[PDB]
């Protein structure tokens, strides 16, 4: 969750874990709608083209 | 009592072209994916 | 190729010489000078910096 | 100065112009060999007999080479 | 335990939640130097005159320095 927006990195190099705590790399990441977040529930979810 | 390596150096096919690089950010919402290096 | 979306997003992305400003939507973004401290509010729209 | 950046509102994208290039489109190689300036363990005593630097510096070698030796297949 | 996982049938995927973030969003440098505590050969001869350790380990020096002042530019 970036500001209001969701960022999203897709290459798993990008983003470290560590514990419960995640260091990513923003010079790539894209930045999506909270509303994304209704993709997984349902696939043609009308408020987001997954 | 001897090694031997092979070193693998590039060789470039063209050079001296001009080239750019793309950022793109959220428009609103479109945002251009087509992001990197243009040669 | 174009990425879009029904709904208000906001962000930034640092270039090579610069930056963009996303503001949209109800965020609140500014840019500040190291000196100068705030020096330009941003309003709904792509500004570069 | 070369390099500049154009910065579209149409788009919402910035250019980086003014860079010359070099694409990669094939690969040079070349041989390269050494050699190994051996050592000859010098037969005698030291300070204490039971020290061969000269041996084991050898076979901490030796065993280095041992185990590339097994990596090519 | 913080994480956990939800399971979704509908879409065929696994959410990971629980993880609290960095996001980088620029850079901090700082300029390290360091410095040689250089030796100055010690004029006098050895067992083997023809062995000068501290010459040759300046030269391996030297020369090391000298190959990494030719990669900038």
């Amino acid at each position: 969750d970036n500001a209001g927006s969701v960022s999203f990195f897709p290459q798993a190099e990008t983003c470290k874990v560590q514990s419960n705590r995640v260091f990513c790399d923003t010079m790539n990441s894209l930045t999506l709608p909270s509303e994304v977040n209704l993709c997984n529930v349902d696939i043609f979810n009308p408020k987001y083209d997954c | 009592e001897v090694l031997a390596y092979v070193v693998q150096l590039p060789l470039y096919g063209v050079i001296d072209t001009p080239c750019w690089k793309l950022h793109t950010s959220p428009l609103c919402c479109l945002t251009r994916t087509d992001r990197g290096w243009y040669c | 190729k174009i990425m879009t979306s029904k709904t208000d997003v906001s962000s930034s992305v640092i270039t090579s010489l610069g930056a963009i400003v996303s503001c949209y939507g109800k965020t609140k973004c500014t840019a500040s000078n190291k000196n100068r401290g705030i020096i330009k509010t941003f309003s709904n729209g792509c500004d570069y910096v | 100065q070369n390099i500049t950046e154009e910065f579209y509102q149409s788009t919402c994208s910035a250019v980086s112009k003014g860079y010359l290039s070099a694409l990669r489109t094939g690969w040079y190689t070349s041989v390269i060999t050494i050699e190994l300036s051996n050592i000859k363990e010098n037969k005698c005593n030291g300070t204490d007999a039971k020290v061969k630097l000269i041996k084991q510096e050898l076979d901490k070698y030796k065993n280095a080479v041992t185990e590339l030796q097994l990596l090519m297949q």
